[PDB]
């Protein structure tokens, strides 16, 4: 709840997962451009562009 | 039918390597073709000849229509 | 009795990976626009499918514009002319099935869009039994007003021979002959049944390729995991 | 606290059905095809649920639509044709599931063998039903010489073919119920395979050898889901190859003119898959004789469990009995080629022939060999 | 060797395991697109539509 | 480890671009066919329409109006109010270029189609149940409750003006 | 020996489901309306395979086929009305079974309560996209209006109303897509129907008083088979009274017109039972507000089991929230009666006031008044 | 050619105007409702029809 996830221990928890999460979350965000084909993302990155 | 309630057994032992440490084709022709050329002096003995006759039954079929499609001297 | 199976005729695209000749396209719809249409119907292919494959995009505007096409109901409810779009299908002969019966003796002209996917043979068919037409033998007279083609199943065929040496000159500058006629309307005519072989064929490319990537680490990873099973030295101890 | 793998409701299921399901050590490729069904079943579901949304079942514009499908929608002829070809290939593992089960004895699982016989009867309609809704020459005229097969029934029979068939012929009203029944059965089907799987579980499974592999079983997850990838990648490839190279190789071109109760085609055939009992339908000379024997081609398989004399399970230690085996598939590829020819002399006592050697094989041959070599085996 | 920098670095990790294959993705799908479809031009020379644009 | 977890990496790649263009198949499938693409958002018209004319077009699945609004009527359109007006809809927002004016053609009372040159005002009027339009392609008042659908037409090229 | 109902495992999956599945003895009838959902659903399904078998999606001839079902086929106009009345009551079964749910503290069934909340989901959409089907001026103006919706969704939202459409508006395609999804959902829900039943069934059902019953519990069979047949044979007496003698009473008339796409109807209206959530729509100003609320309305089912705070589950001992439950649903009936009015004075303001008022007592009255509750009894 | 005979019951009731456009240039641009589901389209039923034509 609140207050039980309200400690020390807990953040100690959340300081040690904050990179996989973080770079999890950036796994996502490229998968999703990648499947979506997102131009307004893959127009700057080099050597992708050429296909539009 | 979960493991545990399978079989009973005894003395057996079973010596078994990482995958990681094994190459995943070890000997891969050298020894797989004698192995399968042994499978398939051992199988089609027994499996070739009924597919074979379906063959001549087929041709025979074909020609028979052909022919008896055919006109006749009369 | 009995029946020609149409010879194996050498296609461009008869190969596993080649793919249609769109100049020959170009060329075949023009014959089918020329002679073809004033009989024979395509019904589902369409002013702008032409686009991209053996038209640019004004000169099929143009094509379309050519023909006038009977559009729906006028402001007094009038069933009007008007000039074809692309959006507009190949306009086609008497309207309904009894008047074409009825103008070609007792025989329907079967639409084109499909005939080539239709008819088992495909191309080598029709191309035969376009350049197949021959004096009938001894012993075989048939009907008046009909035409011996060896090709045709009952080798009795209701058409006036269509396509004869000189008979539409070409915008390319391709001789008239007969031959050339009837391979590029066959080449249409396998367009038109198949508007993806050339797309179906990259797609093929592609997925050939793929695999021929994807067998060998998958069952590279299959032998990787059930390599442990591949390997169990077992033993037997009684005591 | 525990394990959500074997403590989940759901997954307690999925762990104990597909992860940690105790699996014979020793399958051959054969029993993938198991595995290859269900997916030629979603593959196939996936793909059947995309014309359904530009598939109009009225008669007058179900050609037309069909046409439209492959022309106009984007990429509809890849789904088109995917759908076909599917159809196809899931007969060949169909026939192939059939061909492992039967040859190493699995048929004495009993509840499982008769789910799967149930299972074949229901995707075998299906299939009829899907054929006709393109609404082609051979579509219509097939449909209409399956359906008349069935006036043959004594008494109510053409009652019945007054009901099924909508009376008149096959027209607008068939096409309608048949592309009903043709989207509520695969779900039928699914919760069919469902209980075959339930069946087939607390059994465990049938190894090549035939002897019970209970002290051998592995678990389910690490090998056998890749090895099943595998072989699903495979007929991928299969099914690939035919859908995007030769997309009609399997089928008959007539299909491709709407139909017309004007003209029959020359030739009337059903699909390939169909033949092996539609020649069977042609060799008694009886309408009624015909039903019978044509049902009875499938009804066998439910007889096989009684007609099991030998004492050992398996094929692979009954030589004798793998010829009379191998036999059996030559006449049933036999029987397929002459469904697929029309009827003159040299077809009529070939696949007169054909069909009684298939008789004489499943309910007399067969099980006097396995009692000759149970003599031959001091036992 | 240069496989165990490749094990160290990128694939210890299934998050950027997941990544590294993400970015492959990225890149092999334009890779494989481009050579397949030269490949598939270089066959069928002055037949596709591509190479017949220029007369019209 | 490198080795054995490149060859499932690759494997892994491979079938995510196999995955992507399998799915990106069957999206585009659902997605517009061809057909309503290449027939109803097309509306390139020239400009041969000539000034003080209602030519209408049955496109998508109403009729439209390509008005040419010469300069007297547009002063007109300018000089009538926009607060009395039942949905005050000012000629501005109306209409982009004042020479040519687009619209819909399916009168909002019941439906029909409003006959050009008519309609007190001068506009359009609609005779199913008497209801007369604002020339400019709003309504001054009458049975219909609200104006003229506009569309989202485009003026490039005025020669070759498209409707979207 | 053992007995075939709990050896067998399709019968012993029965049993262990309604034949010796122990159940509460004080079970009132609100929990009679969960099996008459799934008579209700049955009861649709099949009615409406039927009335797959003479409806041909189309434009052209959507509202023709409909008509010639109503007018020409041998007692087609009742599997019509069975099918509209039916899907009326079957809202009204799952609306007085969630009515349950907030009441009797069945919402600590966690599991259970999401799956629920999924099904409901489900059978919106599926409501919303059958009524479609018929092709009146009402089904097309109203897919109109509730698609458009979508393109209140930031960015990708207009192009997702392209996409759901199938083109620029509703037409054909949109039908065909309507008709092919409005087939496949009903088996969606009934297997989520089944998944819902197995965690209810892992943990049991819960008595009106919330105090654990299993000291008394009576076997399923005997007792909670029959009287589940005397409910659906009175909600069988409601439905066949419905269709046999007010047919479209429900329904409104402007849905018996060809849909033309040239006259806008005099007002647009949902059903009866989309009418509150569609007033939540209308309540908001704002266009994606809007939309947020209206999801929002029927999501916010899944935060109840965190709202509850009285020590007590059910609600037989607190009347203050037997108070704010009465009150919530006479909201919902103003929601309902404003969704029907036309958006004016008053209607706007009171259709707002009630949409404030419904998330006020579920998210802040009730939490406060267990509070007191609480406070009241020493604990 | 389409050629005309005599009703039959097969067919339906005749339809006085052959396309609906040409029924509204006819009348006044008014299009008469089709007559089949004109009951059981508008709001009171028998009621409302009734009470118009009186
Ligand atoms: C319907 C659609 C079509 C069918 C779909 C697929 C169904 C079956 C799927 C089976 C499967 O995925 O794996 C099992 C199946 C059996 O092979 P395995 O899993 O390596 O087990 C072999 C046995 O241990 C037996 O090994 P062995 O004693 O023969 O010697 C070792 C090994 C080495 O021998 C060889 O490789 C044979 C020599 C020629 C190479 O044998 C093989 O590799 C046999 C297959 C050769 C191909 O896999 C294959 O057959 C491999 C296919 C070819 C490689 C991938 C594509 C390139
Ligand atoms: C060279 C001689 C001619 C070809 C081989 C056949 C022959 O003469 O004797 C078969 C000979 C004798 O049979 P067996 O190995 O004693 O028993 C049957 C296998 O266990 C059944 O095969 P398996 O489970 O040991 O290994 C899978 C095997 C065979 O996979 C299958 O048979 C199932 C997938 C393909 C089904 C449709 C084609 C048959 O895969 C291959 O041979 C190549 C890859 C095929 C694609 C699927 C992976 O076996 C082999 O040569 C390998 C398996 C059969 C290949 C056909
Ligand atoms: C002993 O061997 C076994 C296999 O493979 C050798 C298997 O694959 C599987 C697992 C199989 C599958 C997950 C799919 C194949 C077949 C089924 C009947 C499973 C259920 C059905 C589907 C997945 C398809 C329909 C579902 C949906 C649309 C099992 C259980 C198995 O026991
Ligand atoms: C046609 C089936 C096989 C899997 C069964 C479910 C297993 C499971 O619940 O995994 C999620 C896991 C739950 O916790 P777990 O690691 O299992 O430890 C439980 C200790 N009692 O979850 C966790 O441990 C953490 C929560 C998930 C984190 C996911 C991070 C990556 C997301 C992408
Ligand atoms: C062509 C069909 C066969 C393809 C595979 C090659 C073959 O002939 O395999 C024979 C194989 C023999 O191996 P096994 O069953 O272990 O018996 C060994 C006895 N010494 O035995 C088998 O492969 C038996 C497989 C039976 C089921 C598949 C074949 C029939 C399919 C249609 C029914
Ligand atoms: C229904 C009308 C009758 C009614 O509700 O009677 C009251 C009755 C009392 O129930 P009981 O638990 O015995 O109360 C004990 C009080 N000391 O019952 C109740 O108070 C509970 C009735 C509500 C719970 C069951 C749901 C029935 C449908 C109610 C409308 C739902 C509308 C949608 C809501 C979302
Ligand atoms: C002036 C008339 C006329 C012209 C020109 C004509 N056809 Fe036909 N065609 C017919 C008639 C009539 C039939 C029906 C004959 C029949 O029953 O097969 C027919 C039948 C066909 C058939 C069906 C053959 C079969 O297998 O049954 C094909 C294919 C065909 N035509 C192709 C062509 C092609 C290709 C051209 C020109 C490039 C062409 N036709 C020109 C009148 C014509
Ligand atoms: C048992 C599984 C099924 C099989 C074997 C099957 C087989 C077939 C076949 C062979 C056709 C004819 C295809 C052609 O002639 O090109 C067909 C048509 C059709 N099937 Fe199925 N089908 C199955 C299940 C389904 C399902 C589940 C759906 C809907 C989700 C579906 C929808 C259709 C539709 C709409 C058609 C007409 C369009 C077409 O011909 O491709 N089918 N089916
Ligand atoms: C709808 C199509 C079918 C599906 C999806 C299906 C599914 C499965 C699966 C996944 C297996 C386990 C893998 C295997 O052992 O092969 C299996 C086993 C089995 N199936 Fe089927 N099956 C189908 C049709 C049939 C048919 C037609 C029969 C025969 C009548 C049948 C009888 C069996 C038998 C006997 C087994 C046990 C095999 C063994 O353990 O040796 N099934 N089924
Ligand atoms: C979850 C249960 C179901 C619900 C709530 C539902 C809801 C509806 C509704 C409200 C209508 C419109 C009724 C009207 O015209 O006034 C409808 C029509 C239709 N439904 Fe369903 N339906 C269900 C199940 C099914 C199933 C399983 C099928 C297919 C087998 C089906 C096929 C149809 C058809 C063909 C129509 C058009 C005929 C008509 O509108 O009367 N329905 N549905
Ligand atoms: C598809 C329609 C549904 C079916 C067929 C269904 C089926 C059932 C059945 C048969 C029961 C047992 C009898 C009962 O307690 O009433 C039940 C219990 C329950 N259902 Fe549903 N249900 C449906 C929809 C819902 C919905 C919309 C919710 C709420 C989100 C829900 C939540 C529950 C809860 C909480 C229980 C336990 C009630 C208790 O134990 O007292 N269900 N369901
Ligand atoms: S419809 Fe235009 S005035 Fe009534």
């Amino acid at each position: 709840m609140l207050s039980r996830f309200l400690g020390p221990r807990y953040r100690e928890l959340a300081r040690n997962w904050i990179p996989t999460a973080s770079m999890w979350g950036a796994v996502g965000a490229v998968g999703l451009v990648w499947a979506t084909d997102w131009r307004l993302i893959l127009d700057w990155v080099p050597y992708i562009n050429g296909k539009f | 039918r979960e493991f545990g309630h399978l079989t009973r057994m005894r003395h057996v032992i079973t010596y078994s390597l990482s995958p990681f440490e094994q190459r995943a084709f070890p000997h891969y022709f050298t020894k797989g073709i004698p192995n399968v050329l042994r499978r398939t002096r051992a199988c089609i003995l027994r499996v070739a000849p009924p597919f074979v006759v379906f063959y001549l039954v087929y041709t025979w079929g074909t020609q028979e229509f052909e022919k008896s499609k055919r006109k006749n001297p009369a | 009795d009995l029946e020609l199976h149409a010879p194996s005729y050498p296609w461009s695209h008869r190969g596993l990976l080649s793919s249609l000749d769109h100049t020959s396209i170009r060329r075949g719809f023009q014959v089918y626009k020329q002679v073809c249409s004033s009989c024979h119907s395509m019904d589902y292919v369409a002013y702008r499918h032409l686009v991209g494959v053996c038209y640019t995009e004004e000169e099929a505007k143009a094509l379309a514009e050519e023909v006038e096409v009977q559009d729906g109901p006028n402001e007094d409810g009038e069933m009007f002319m008007r000039p074809g779009k692309l959006s507009d299908y190949f306009p086609k002969p008497y309207p309904n099935p009894e008047a074409a019966r009825a103008a070609n003796n007792g025989a329907l002209p079967p639409d084109l869009s499909y005939i080539v996917r239709a008819r088992h043979g495909g191309e080598d068919y029709v191309f035969s039994l376009l350049t197949g037409y021959c004096e009938p033998p001894t012993g075989v007279s048939l009907r008046e007003g009909l035409y011996f083609n060896p090709y045709f199943p009952g080798q009795a065929i209701a058409m006036a021979p269509p396509i004869y040496n000189e008979v539409l000159e070409f915008d390319d500058g391709t001789p008239a002959t007969m031959s050339q006629v009837a391979k590029d309307v066959c080449t249409f005519l396998r367009w038109a049944s198949e508007p993806e072989h050339d797309h179906r064929k990259r797609m093929g490319l592609k997925m050939l390729m793929m695999m021929g990537l994807l067998l060998p680490l998958v069952y590279a990873m299959k032998r990787h995991k059930w390599s442990v099973l591949k390997s169990r030295k077992l033993a037997y101890r009684p005591p | 606290m525990t394990n959500i793998r074997k403590s989940h409701p759901l997954m307690k299921i999925i762990n104990n059905a597909f992860i940690d399901l105790p699996a014979p050590s020793n399958i051959s490729s054969w029993w993938n095809f198991g595995s290859l069904l269900g997916i030629c079943l979603i593959l196939q579901i996936l793909t059947g649920l995309f014309l359904a949304m530009h598939y109009t079942s009225d008669t007058t514009t179900a050609f037309s639509s069909v046409t439209h499908i492959c022309r106009d929608v984007n990429y509809g002829w890849v789904i088109r044709y995917l759908h076909a070809n599917g159809a196809s290939m899931f007969f060949i593992c169909l026939f192939i599931h059939v061909g492992r089960g039967l040859y190493y004895g699995s048929y004495m699982f009993l509840e499982t063998w008769n789910i799967g016989v149930v299972l074949l009867f229901t995707v075998m309609a299906t299939a009829f039903m899907g054929y006709v809704l393109p609404w082609g020459q051979m579509s219509f005229w097939g449909a209409t010489v399956i359906t008349n097969l069935l006036s043959a029934i004594p008494y109510i029979g053409t009652d019945l073919v007054e009901w099924i068939w909508g009376g008149f012929s096959v027209d607008k009203a068939t096409l309608t119920r048949f592309f009903a029944f043709h989207f509520i059965l695969p779900f039928i089907i699914t919760a069919l395979a469902a209980v075959h799987l339930l069946f087939l579980h607390e059994t465990g499974s049938n190894n090549p050898t035939g002897i019970s592999s209970d002290m051998d079983k592995i678990p389910f997850h690490p090998y056998y889901t890749i090895k099943d990838i595998l072989g699903a990648l495979f007929m991928m490839l299969i099914l690939l190859i035919l859908v995007l190279f030769s997309p009609d190789l399997l089928g008959d071109p007539d299909n491709y003119t709407p139909a017309n109760p004007l003209n029959t085609p020359p030739h009337i055939k059903p699909e390939w898959y169909f033949l092996f009992a539609y020649a069977i339908l042609r060799s008694i000379p009886n309408k009624l004789g015909g039903v019978l024997a044509l049902v009875a081609s499938i009804l066998i398989l439910i007889l096989m469990p009684m007609l099991h004399t030998s004492k050992q399970r398996s094929m692979m230690f009954r030589p004798l009995s793998q010829c009379l085996f191998w036999m059996l598939v030559a006449d049933l590829i036999t029987l397929t080629w002459i469904g697929g020819q029309p009827v003159e002399h040299p077809f009529i006592i070939i696949g007169q022939l054909a069909s009684i050697l298939y008789f004489l094989i499943i309910l007399v041959l067969m099980p006097i060999t396995s009692i000759i070599e149970n003599n031959l085996l001091k036992w | 060797t240069l496989t165990a920098r490749l094990y160290s670095l990128l694939f210890r990790r299934t998050s950027t395991f997941a990544l590294t294959i993400a970015v492959g993705a990225l890149f092999f799908e334009r890779a494989f697109d481009q050579g397949a479809d030269a490949i598939y031009e270089h066959i069928n020379q002055g037949k596709l539509w591509k190479h017949i644009k220029h007369k019209y | 480890k490198g080795f054995s977890y490149l060859i499932t990496a690759t494997t892994t790649v491979g079938v995510a671009y196999a995955a992507k263009n399998a799915v990106s198949q069957f999206v585009s499938s659902m997605s517009a066919s061809a057909d309503v693409l290449a027939m109803s958002k097309i509306e390139i018209k020239l400009s041969d329409i000539p000034e003080g004319k209602n030519m209408a077009f049955k496109w998508r699945g109403k009729p439209l109006f390509v008005r040419h609004r010469t300069k007297k009527e547009i002063d007109q359109e300018a000089a009538v109010e926009v607060s009395q007006l039942r949905d005050p809809q000012h000629d501005l927002e109306r209409v982009k270029k004042p020479e040519w004016v687009i619209l819909i053609g399916v009168c909002t009372h019941l439906g029909c189609v409003p006959i050009a040159n008519a309609g007190d005002f001068g506009g359009y009027y609609c005779p199913c149940h008497g209801s007369h339009y604002d020339a400019s392609g709003r309504i001054r008042k009458g049975p219909a409750p609200l104006n003229l659908e506009v569309p989202t037409y485009e003026f490039t090229s005025d020669d070759l003006v498209i409707v979207g």
